[PDB]
RNA sequence: UCGCCCAUCAC
RNA sequence: UCGCCCAUCAC
């Protein structure tokens, strides 16, 4: 009964004869991969009405969800691929889409590969389980080396072990200075510690009852505890793409920039709920705290995008408009974490729609 | 249909609430936008938050509410965010709008949230 | 050194090697292109490309068998499991400037890697999707005188079966590259090409069954006809 | 402490080694989703790594990069051969090169490998 | 978005991008590393690496307008004053491999950093001494095409003037960045600058001078030639 | 109170 | 969120 091609939607009888006709008005990839995929779209709505309102019923389809959609619009319809309607158009290009029918049929099929650039892929369950066994591995690897270097550093600071109980603290120490006679208070704040914990080290700085690590000694414990951070950051790696690996039945804070942005945002904010209680004014520099910290401290320059950095609306937009961009770009992440707590209706094609609005007034206004 | 009106309301209080902006404007502290009432509620500065009931989309405004029983923060709903905004002083609209220190309105602002605490039951 | 000379199938082609041995060929559609990181040379005025029968596979069922070649210059094929372009820019090669390649492939990379080369070799129409799901690019091609498919899946010869009822004309023909161990791995091979063997013969006259080995493993080609 | 200092060193050598068996038999099980043909194929533990380095995705595979990586003509005769007909899943662009990422950080441990084995030396 | 393009200079090169200003780059000699967390772009067969000028006077020179630059691919040259080394990896990749590079530092702790980035570039050479007494490495350097000088001691116009008197070729070059208030904190800088002058116009040619201005201040460049 | 080279972490 | 100084005490 219907079938479509690169220029429009057309209807024929079981003799082969047209009933009516439309053609498409926008971009036609994004209303080729609609009707290919069953959905339906307003020229075929009309064109199906059309035939109503000119008295016809014997509505059959190619595709069966296109069927389905129609039965829920109300009308009575079936499915079948090989039917007259296709065998016309498919048969005869040069009815339907003129003389040059391939060139055609090649400026828009280049188009709608593009588009089909897919996501979710059928095997990502055994992905997901690798990495997180990957994780439980490489997190052993850590306990391992830094226990090593534990043992290897009470040859020099016993004390030491005994005292701070966090690994990563213990690795950053030896990555910065490692040497324990250039201690002082200043790089044990920064360090993180607490004011009754930075007291210690400092009791013992000349008499710790650890004996001496040469300058040549520090050097392969300095060379395996910057390994560890290579370590670490592989961890992170690997606790970024847990989510990035689960994430295939798309939340509309993935689906509005990318999914390493959107497990990094609730990696710094701690959960969805705090995420979906941020404000704009906040999601703009989430992540930023090394900026915070120096900015907090002078009054000086302000931090001026966070976490959401690493998105091309960012990282390829010139710096004159790389905070611009930040605050209202947070401001539709931060509507994009409220819908997926709330509500969990998806809409993250209209929030890119809003999102691409404010950023076409950008690249109109500079 | 907003849903993050969690109590239906006679016909009183609403209007004092704007009038408790109206009268704070220019004798007190405010804090007027969405993203302004959330840094007021969450540094807890906020002695009254009101909300508009034609915010549309209404996940901008929806985290509201349990923010701020979260914290003990009295909270009111009044009919349009153009009419808000105008009484926060700006000329555009405010989703919602907090008041910090409120000048002349401290007592009304009591009454506005001892009159809501005997409907919130 | 090296020389040229034509086949016995239209578009086909022999080139000489540097000891005196003859090897399959095609001539270039686009000069200067490489296509599949592959051996080109020049002749006469004209760019003369391999026809590799490890990488280009029903290569193998040419020096091994096939007598049924049934595409000229001028005419329309549907290619499934077009991936880089490897087996298919020797039939962009054959159709010519007036004939017609619609290219289906379902991964995505793979076909981007082709994308390019079509800016270029514009007789391909790249296309992505599951060749299991014809009706998700029953808008983007036309009836066509010929199927070939390269996809290789565990249901492959209904593939073919129902792409031929969407696409193929009245007395048409198929071709069909099938690897045993995505149908079964488990088996001998012989009892999963008796299975394409009962399938095929269920909807289509058949006239060319192959074996690719040594050029490849566990693999064979089939050539039929719709009614 | 020279000689202790030495011990832990030495101590650090058979945890070193022991941690890159580790990570090399889940680098070994994760590619082969993506390419099952290859664990029989190499089974020297670095030349794994350093191919899953500098490869990630499996057609970024060429004879100059196995002879670079210096394979023998006999190994590259095979790899290419089963890359045109492999049996494994797809992992995207966006997946492998975590993979990638795991041969990487493999290849730092091979190298602090060294420096504890150079630091005895002096 | 971003484009690589060539400079006025031969082996260095520039990028623009999404502000689309002129940034200086390097060609990398060893793809893939890393030296100080630079901005970088792989490219069709290639990679490229930025020079912040910040980091380093030479990069800020080059943008205010150095025009005599002289350290071009496969040349010979000895510079001091080198630390770890983010000056030395650009002219690593400006030279590559076809040319010699040797760092003298004075400073002995943060030379140490760059004994290992030398593993992987190996047109670097590395060496702890002082710049003002050219025996002190005698037996490990040779004759160069160019001498570079950013130590910039109280000494610096005798480190320069005696390292070319051992290793600069007739016809060779010379830099050296004039750190003014090091050399004599008693006078306007333009008194220091002519001395520097009058000393180096009795031994080299002065091809040409440049103030740092308004980029940075009170220290200056000249570049010059032994005859 | 100031200068330069240089790592690392960050905007 | 980070820093300094006077008096007194110790190796």
């Amino acid at each position: 009964f219907i079938s479509e091609n690169v220029r429009g939607i057309y209807a024929f009888d079981e003799n082969g004869n047209l009933i009516e006709k439309r053609y498409f008005t926008d971009k036609p990839e994004k209303v080729l991969d609609q009707l290919l995929k069953g959905e339906i779209t307003k020229d075929l709505e009309e064109l199906l009405n059309s035939l109503k309102e000119k008295g016809y019923d014997e509505f059959v389809f190619e595709h069966p969800e296109l069927s389905r959609r129609a039965k829920e619009l109300g009308f009575s319809a079936t499915t079948e691929f090989p039917n007259i309607a296709g065998e016309r158009l498919r048969s005869n290009p040069e009815e339907f889409l003129g003389e040059n029918w391939f060139e055609e049929y090649y400026k828009v099929g280049v188009a709608l590969t593009r588009m089909r650039i897919q996501e979710q892929s059928g095997a990502r369950d055994k992905m997901v389980i690798q990495a997180i066994e990957a994780l439980d591995d490489v997190d052993k690897v850590i306990n391992l080396l830094v226990a090593r270097l534990r043992e290897w550093y009470s040859l020099h600071f016993p004390e030491l072990d005994e005292l701070l109980p966090k690994h990563p603290q213990y690795v950053a120490f030896v990555k910065t200075v490692g040497h324990r006679d250039n201690i002082n208070e200043e790089v044990l704040r920064e360090l993180g510690l607490s004011e009754e914990k930075i007291k210690k080290i400092l009791e013992a700085k000349e008499k710790t009852m650890g004996a001496w690590m040469d300058q040549t000694d520090i050097e392969v414990v300095r060379q395996l505890a910057e390994e560890i951070d290579r370590l670490y950051q592989l961890r992170k790696k690997l606790e970024d793409y847990i989510d990035r690996a689960m994430d295939d039945v798309a939340p509309n804070l993935k689906a509005l920039v990318g999914a390493k942005l959107a497990a990094r945002l609730i990696s710094l904010a701690g959960g969805l709920r705090e995420l979906a209680m941020m404000p704009s004014s906040t999601i703009q520099v989430l992540g930023a705290e090394k900026a915070l910290f120096r900015h907090l401290r002078t009054g000086a320059k302000p931090p001026k995008h966070g976490v959401i950095y690493q998105y091309p609306a960012i990282n390829r937009s010139p710096w004159w408009q790389r905070g611009k961009i930040a605050r209202a770009l947070a401001g539709k992440l931060a509507i994009a974490a409220r819908v997926d707590y709330f509500s969990g209706e998806y809409i993250a094609e209209e929030l890119k729609k809003e999102l691409e609005a404010r950023i076409r007034e950008i690249k109109e206004k500079y | 249909k907003p849903s993050y009106v969690k109590f239906e309301v006679p016909k009183e209080l609403a209007e004092k609430a704007l009038q408790a902006v109206e009268i704070a404007r220019d004798t007190g502290k405010i804090r007027k936008g969405t993203n302004e009432t959330t840094k007021a509620v969450e540094r807890g500065q906020a002695k009254l938050v009101i909300i508009a009931e034609d915010v549309d989309p209404e996940e901008i405004v929806a985290h509201l509410p349990p923010l701020c029983e979260e914290k003990e923060i009295p909270y009111i709903y009044v009919p349009s965010k153009k009419e808000l905004g105008a009484a926060a002083g700006i000329e555009v609209a405010a989703a919602s709008v907090a008041i910090i220190e409120p000048g002349k309105a401290r007592d009304l602002v009591e009454e506005i949230a001892m009159k809501v605490k005997e409907l919130m039951k | 050194m090296v020389e040229v000379k034509k086949h016995k199938f239209p578009g086909v082609y022999v080139v000489i090697d540097d000891d005196g041995s003859e090897k399959i060929a095609t001539k270039n559609l686009v000069p200067g292109q490489r296509v599949y990181g592959e051996r080109v040379i020049k002749w006469e005025g004209e760019e003369y490309r391999i026809w590799n029968p490890h990488r280009s596979k029903l290569g193998a069922a040419i020096v091994n068998g096939l007598k049924n070649f049934p595409i000229k210059p001028g005419k329309s094929v549907l290619y499934l499991g077009i991936a880089s372009g490897t087996t298919a820019s020797h039939v962009s090669d054959i159709v010519g400037w007036e004939g017609k390649i619609y290219g289906i492939e379902f991964s995505p990379r793979v076909l981007r890697e082709l994308v390019p080369i079509v800016e270029e070799r514009r007789n391909i129409i790249p296309i992505l999707g599951d060749a299991t799901k014809p009706e998700e690019y029953r808008a983007l091609v036309t009836k066509v005188d010929v199927i070939f498919e390269d996809v290789a899946q565990p249901t492959q010869a209904k593939i073919l079966i129902d792409n031929a009822k969407a696409y193929l004309k009245r007395g048409g023909y198929g071709m069909i590259a099938v690897k045993s161990r995505s149908i079964d791995v488990t088996k001998e091979p012989e009892q999963v090409f008796k299975e394409v063997e009962r399938e095929l013969s269920e909807y289509f006259e058949v006239i060319e069954r192959l074996n690719l080995e040594p050029y490849e493993k566990d693999h064979a080609l089939f050539v039929v006809r719709k009614p």
